[PDB]
RNA sequence: GAAAAGGAGUGGCUCUGACGGGGUCAGAACUGGAACGGACGCGGGGAUCCCGACUGUUUACUAGAAACACAGCGU
RNA sequence: GGGGGGCCCGGGGGCGGACCGCGCGUCCCCGGCCGCCCCUGAAAAGCCGGGGGGCCCGCGCGCCGUACCGACCGC
RNA sequence: ACCGGGAAGGGGCGUGCCCGCCCGUCGAACGGGGAGCCGGCGGAGACUCCGGCAGGCGCGGGCGGAGACGCGCCC
């Protein structure tokens, strides 16, 4: 049976710190506890180990990523633009 | 393209209903060295040392080897499993033609 | 300290590696004092007879019972 | 009865190398006996896993035969790491030359 | 298309005391319980450097074993021989033969090297720079 | 008065950085003969957390070019780098995340990080987590390259200054609120003795130019000029304007 | 908010049931100045107004606060 | 998975050194996991392995501390 | 007196060759560290004495396995 109605994982904070902060943490903290997909394993076993550092619990590969998620949207676009610039260098 | 893949899909299903095959790298090596493999099919994230070995073993046996255009999860989906499949080896085409390749 | 099989016991004696032997009555305990370890063998009194006759004359024997 | 004991070491500050256990002596007495730290055994240079066959004893106290494994890279690589080095070496020679 | 584990093929050893050393397939045993095996002869030590300034230096050491084929990596390279003429089961718990069998493979590998034959077989594979 | 807080920090002792258990200084690979005429190959060994730093670091092993053995480097990690990866350094390296190339060989539009402002200095720009520089244009006749710094300023550098392709990993770090005084205590315990902060108006006049008064208040304008002397240069230094307003573009 | 506020039961003895040798939990008869957390240990409660959001810090030896700090916000 | 094996495991047993059972807990150390961090939790002597190349019996172990005490600081 | 790398900075041996970039036998009686247990004796000492049983560091008189794995040195 569902135990809370809105606060979710921020129920650990009680009545403290105000509504705007707890709203931000629910989104941030859900993201950093998530399981992501090994770009190599192809299995859903990547977990954060420190800010910026992500390890597959199956591959055992270690990767550099975002602070609170595996891939950031700026880095996705950068990788996409860099790839097109290389292929254009090919005659 | 679009006509091309709907044949690759059609053949990949034909083998798994009528015709032998195996899923996995260790079953694929033991068959290629014995000359039972009519085809070998790999995923595009197949580990790089393992892929090098499969191609070398293939050229010695003259076993054709292609590359499926999706992750090891797509290959699992394509032949109808819930688990990732790095290598698929077809032993008898049965009702598939295999010309699609 | 360690225990020993009977055949190894005479060879240590046969090479003058023992310093003193003690016979203990309780099954009889034979204790041999080498440079490194004390060795102990347990035999019935029937068996210890022959072993002691084989006893190296250069190897001091003592007895003990109470 | 009263089974309390006094400290065995030079000082009583209970650091990680000053841990004892308790034991009853043949004169009916409760004695203290130091509990040594147990060193790890060697780990693989490529994977960081324990190397098989070596006991967790400092190698000064193990005979030469006890400190080794009987394979190329015996105590350096974990067996799987050797097989992967062998394949990489052989196959790159097959691709840097003759196509 | 075609089987490749045939007598005369050269393999690289992958596990055991002789990992990373070359060998030949004397015989391709049938398949039953326990899997798939082959009688294999190979070099254990190669001779050392010999300056002009030597019988004790330049000898060869051979091994003849039954090996699992999942522990072998074959090659293109090839090596003709006659070693099947005296290697069937005299190498199978027949210890008395098995010692002397190794002795007559030292001689051939010794003979081959002086003629400068099969250079790719008698050269060492470099590992792990 | 007495010496104020900003005057005491220059002397060292309790205000020196907390460098114990740090991995070392992070730099590009030194430019040498082989890199100038070609390219050198390294392999990513680990991805490591450094004390006091937001972005992670990478340990990369290169072969010794003047002897036998290996050489170990410490790089700031671009996002997407992974253990066991092969990187390249030199004039002939290709365009992949992680590679080190002269900025003159990099096409316009590319994201780069850890950029040298003069050749061979081993990298000093866009090093913090999430940052990058852009390559704007090449001027071939003068051998200069134009880049855009993370502040939005523009700058001209040599075309033989080197860069690493990609952007710095750890991005988004500042978007999580510190909730508690305790989370701020743990952050600055790894850097410097700079926290907590006592306000100047909360002090007595002997301690600060803002101190004293029967109400807490500054008393004069808090815009001080550029040529004010040490001990006097508090508040807002040489401000072009003040206040909160929009309309900036 | 909340132990909100408020209620009821609680000993001794003779027994019964449940859990896979072990304590606990549940129930009943009988009995005692109309007693039972029998010593010991152990919140009084509620309706409001002012100040500071909160945990934290301080005038060692007359000031513990509404003062300082703080996350957040801005220049 | 199932069948058969290898290695580690500060521990237990039997023989040496030399009375018999059964239980609930408590403390201490160890194990495999799981959780947490804008915090990621010393260094070196010393000792050992790998790759490549070149090639049983005797004797001894120096220097310094070691009694006692809350007998200490507050005249 | 205070401050400091930019200095032709030392070793192995056996002549004679060869190798070499540049401090500290300062700083912990809780961190690291080769190896100790039982019994007994005295007015006052004991992991130190005596008896017994050990441990550490020194000095002198190429094979087996299918495999995981099992069974002198110098740079
Ligand atoms: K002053
Ligand atoms: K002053
Ligand atoms: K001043
Ligand atoms: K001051
Ligand atoms: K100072
Ligand atoms: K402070
Ligand atoms: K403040
Ligand atoms: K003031
Ligand atoms: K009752
Ligand atoms: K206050
Ligand atoms: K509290
Ligand atoms: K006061
Ligand atoms: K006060
Ligand atoms: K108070
Ligand atoms: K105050
Ligand atoms: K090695
Ligand atoms: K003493
Ligand atoms: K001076
Ligand atoms: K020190
Ligand atoms: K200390
Ligand atoms: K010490
Ligand atoms: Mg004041
Ligand atoms: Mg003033
Ligand atoms: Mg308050
Ligand atoms: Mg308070
Ligand atoms: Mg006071
Ligand atoms: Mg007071
Ligand atoms: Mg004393
Ligand atoms: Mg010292
Ligand atoms: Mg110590
Ligand atoms: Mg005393």
């Amino acid at each position: 049976a569902k135990r809370t109605k809105k606060v979710g994982l921020t129920g650990k904070y009680g009545t403290r710190y105000g509504r705007a902060a707890r709203k931000q943490l629910l989104k941030i903290e859900t993201s950093q506890k998530a399981k992501y997909t090994c770009p190599f394993c192809a299995k859903d076993k990547v977990r954060r180990t420190a800010c910026g550092i992500w390890t597959c619990r199956s591959c055992s590969k270690t990767m550099a990523g975002g602070a609170y998620s595996l891939h950031t949207e700026p880095a996705n676009a950068a990788r996409a633009t860099i790839r097109r610039l290389r292929l254009a260098r090919e005659d | 393209t679009k006509k091309a893949q709907d044949s690759i899909s059609l053949t990949l299903t034909l083998v798994v209903k009528s015709g032998k095959y195996t899923l996995g790298t260790d079953q694929a090596i033991r068959n290629i060295r014995d000359g039972k493999a009519q085809l070998v099919f790999m995923a595009n994230n197949c580990p790089p040392l393992v892929k090098s070995q499969v191609d070398y073993l293939c050229h010695l046996s003259k076993t054709p080897v292609r590359v499926f255009a999706g992750s090891s999860r797509e290959l699992g989906i394509a032949v109808g499993r819930q688990f990732n499949v790095s290598i698929m080896t077809i032993l008898e085409a049965g009702d598939a033609d295999l010309t699609s390749i | 300290p360690n225990t020993i099989t009977e055949e190894n016991l005479m060879k240590m004696i046969a090479d003058g590696r023992g310093k003193k032997l003690v016979v203990k009555s309780c099954k009889v305990k034979l204790k041999l004092r080498t440079a490194k370890y004390l060795y102990t063998l347990t035999v019935p009194n029937a068996d210890d007879a022959k072993s002691i006759v084989k006893g190296c004359k250069d190897k001091v024997e003592v007895q003990y019972v109470n | 009865a009263d089974c309390r004991v006094t400290c065995r070491f030079h000082s009583t500050y209970r650091t990680r190398s000053k841990i004892v256990r308790y034991k009853r002596t043949p004169g009916n007495r409760l004695t203290s006996l130091r509990v040594k730290k147990l060193p790890n055994a060697p780990h693989c240079a490529e994977t960081g896993k324990q190397i098989h066959g070596i006991p967790r004893v400092i190698p000064q106290h193990l005979t030469r035969q006890q400190r080794k494994v009987s394979r190329p890279y015996g105590g350096k690589l974990c067996g799987s790491a050797l097989r992967a080095h062998i394949l990489e070496s052989f196959l790159n020679e097959e691709n840097q030359a003759l196509r | 298309s075609q089987p490749i584990i045939k007598p005369g093929l050269v393999c690289i050893v992958l596990q055991g005391r002789h990992a990373g050393k070359k060998a030949v397939i004397v015989e391709a045993l049938p398949h039953n319980e326990r899997g798939s095996y082959a009688i294999v002869a190979g070099i254990a030590a190669l001779p050392r450097r010999i300056t002009n300034s030597a019988v004790c230096r330049g000898r060869v050491r051979s091994f003849v074993k039954c090996m699992n084929v999942n522990h072998l990596m074959p090659t293109s390279c090839r090596l003709e021989n006659n070693y099947k003429d005296f290697i069937s089961t005299q190498t199978v718990a027949d210890v008395t033969k098995r010692r002397e069998i190794i002795e007559t493979v030292n001689k051939d590998f010794q003979r081959r090297i002086l003629e400068h034959r099969d250079t790719w077989f008698f050269t060492k594979l470099p590992i792990d720079a | 008065g007495r010496r104020i807080r900003v005057q005491r920090k220059g002397a060292g002792s309790v205000f020196r950085a907390h460098v114990a258990r740090r991995l070392g200084a992070a730099k590009l690979r030194a430019n040498d003969f082989a890199e100038r005429t070609g390219s050198v190959r390294g392999v990513v060994k680990a991805i490591l957390h450094d004390r006091g730093r937001g972005a992670p670091l990478a340990r990369v092993q290169f072969p010794n070019m003047r002897g036998e053995g290996r050489v170990n480097e410490l790089f700031i990690a671009p996002e997407g780098m992974y253990t066991g990866q092969e990187v390249f350094s030199g004039n002939k390296a290709t365009l992949h995340i992680g590679n080190i190339l002269p900025v003159g060989n990099i096409p316009e539009g590319t994201y780069v990080c850890n950029v040298e402002e003069k050749p061979m200095d081993r990298g000093c720009l866009a090093r913090a987590s999430g940052t990058y520089c852009l390559v704007v244009a090449h001027n071939m006749e003068t051998n200069k390259t134009r880049i855009r710094l993370p502040s939005g300023q523009k700058k001209l550098i040599s075309s033989k200054a080197r860069a690493m392709i990609g952007l710095v990993a750890g991005g988004g770090r500042t978007d999580k609120p510190l909730l508690k005084a305790g989370n701020a205590y743990h952050k600055y315990k790894a850097k410097r003795n700079c926290w907590p902060v006592v306000r100047g108006v909360a002090m007595n006049p002997v301690d600060h130019p803002h101190g004293g008064g029967n109400h807490q208040h500054i008393g004069v304008s808090s815009c001080v000029p550029r040529n004010a002397v040490p001990g006097q240069k508090v508040g807002l230094i040489a401000a072009r304007r003040t206040g909160c307003s929009g309309g900036k573009r």
